[PDB]
């Protein structure tokens, strides 16, 4: 939502809607002035938010010679209903196989 | 430790002083024409195997913190690999008198 301005008054303008031709339209609360609008969202707000996954430590890895590879539940697009898989949290390792 | 309990069982309390009170002396008069102090060399760890330890901190340690980057709480993990690089380090300057 970028705010709008009058032309006569410059200040903010107030959404407002008459359904006598079903078309929205801007009107300033200043001095009497509206005109049509061009956009369709009234108000945005994009709220917020603009590991804790469990590790185990016995377990190959393929390039690093780590314990380590954090399981979490997927459903791949190859895979069926609740599969894990084991990606070592090092960064060398890079590689997702099959248990 | 096991002696002193033995004679407190067999012959008393008052036998047990008797042995500490007649031990005691007989140790600080041993200890007295030899004496016992420290050195230098003893605080000297050598270099090469300075050279060793220094090559435990960015080897298990360093890569180890790569991962406290974004893990917590694997604290007594960090205290396992430390206290795996501290015995061996105390392993080194026991080998003096
Ligand atoms: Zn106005
Ligand atoms: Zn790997």
């Amino acid at each position: 939502s970028t705010m709008k301005f009058c032309r006569e008054c410059n200040n903010i303008l107030y959404p407002k809607e008459d359904r006598e031709q079903s078309i929205l339209l801007y009107a300033c609360r200043n001095c009497d002035h509206q005109e049509a609008a061009d956009d369709n969202c009234v108000y945005r707000n994009e709220v917020h938010h603009s590991p804790t996954l469990p590790r185990t430590k016995a377990v190959r890895c393929a390039k690093c010679q780590h314990g380590e590879a954090v399981f979490f539940q997927a459903t791949a697009r190859g895979e069926e209903g609740m599969t894990l898989f084991f990606v070592c949290c090092n960064p060398n390792c890079g590689h997702r196989w099959r248990e | 430790n096991g002696i002193v309990t033995g004679i407190m069982v067999e012959k008393g309390p008052k036998e047990a002083l008797a042995f500490f009170d007649s031990l005691q002396p007989l140790l600080m008069e041993h200890l007295d024409p030899q004496g016992f102090s420290l050195s230098l060399e003893d605080l000297s760890m050598s270099r090469e195997d300075m050279g060793v330890i220094h090559n435990l901190i960015v080897r298990e340690i360093s890569p180890m913190v790569s991962r406290l980057r974004l893990s917590y709480e694997d604290e007594l993990q960090l205290e396992n690999s430390i206290q795996k690089v501290k015995e061996v380090a105390a392993n080194f300057m026991l080998k003096s008198y």
